[PDB]
């Protein structure tokens, strides 16, 4: 976690993770284009074993 | 740069009277320049010489 | 962060530096000060609601 | 001619303006120009 390829490889694997189904929430404010802001569901992977191909 | 031994750096200092346009400008340049803006705070409480450098 | 509403009180207007409230940080400066003739009025109406004007 | 006459009138009322006064002054007239080039005296010191 010392490294900024934490970061980039933690935002890929939140990316790239097919149809995981061990995800945690991750709650941020998406700012629309129409100028309000609103909540953004973000699923990221959970702690443990995931396979991608 | 390098041709000279110059070291590969540049600052700038935008000075006035508040409420000028300072930092709207600097928002502006940076979306002009596709660059990124890295906000660093002199007067913090974590802040130190070796941690600046 | 855009899509923001600040409101700030003060009894002190001349204590707070013009930097502080400027057009663009603060963008609009009313003052509530004490009664008036209409005030009492409707304040009186209010308390006793009935009574002839 | 519009711009011209606003701007002459607000240097002609106050003498240090600055770009968020003027931002803030059209913030209070929004799509009003005619507004806008009328009440200059609003911005007097
Ligand atoms: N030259 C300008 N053109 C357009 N808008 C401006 C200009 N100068 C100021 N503004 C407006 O004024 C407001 C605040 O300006 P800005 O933050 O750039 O001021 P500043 O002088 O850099 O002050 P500070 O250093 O305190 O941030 C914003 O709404 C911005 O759009
Ligand atoms: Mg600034």
């Amino acid at each position: 976690a010392r490294d900024r390829s934490y970061a980039w490889l933690l935002s890929w694997l939140t990316r790239h993770s097919t149809r995981t189904q061990h995800l945690s929430v991750e709650t941020s404010y998406l700012q629309h284009e129409s100028g309000r802001i609103s909540t953004k569901f973000e699923f990221i992977p959970s702690p443990g074993n995931h396979f991608i191909w | 740069y390098i041709d000279r031994g110059i070291p590969y750096r540049r600052g700038y200092l935008l000075y006035g009277p508040p409420g000028c346009g300072k930092s709207s400008f600097i928002t502006a340049l940076a979306g002009e320049l596709e660059h990124s803006i890295c906000l660093l705070s002199l007067t913090d409480s974590s802040l130190s010489d070796d941690r600046l450098n | 962060t855009e899509a923001r509403i600040v409101f700030m009180t003060t009894n002190y207007i001349d204590r707070l530096d013009p930097a502080l409230i400027r057009p663009g940080r603060v963008d609009l400066k009313e003052y509530v000060g004490y009664c008036s003739h209409w005030q009492l009025t409707q304040m009186f109406q209010r308390f006793y609601p009935g009574q002839a004007p | 001619s519009l711009a011209e006459n606003f701007a002459e009138h607000v240097l002609k009322a106050t003498s240090e303006i600055s770009p968020a006064q003027v931002q803030g002054y059209f913030m209070l007239y929004k799509n009003d120009p005619m507004g806008a080039v009328h009440n200059i005296e609003s911005l007097r010191p």
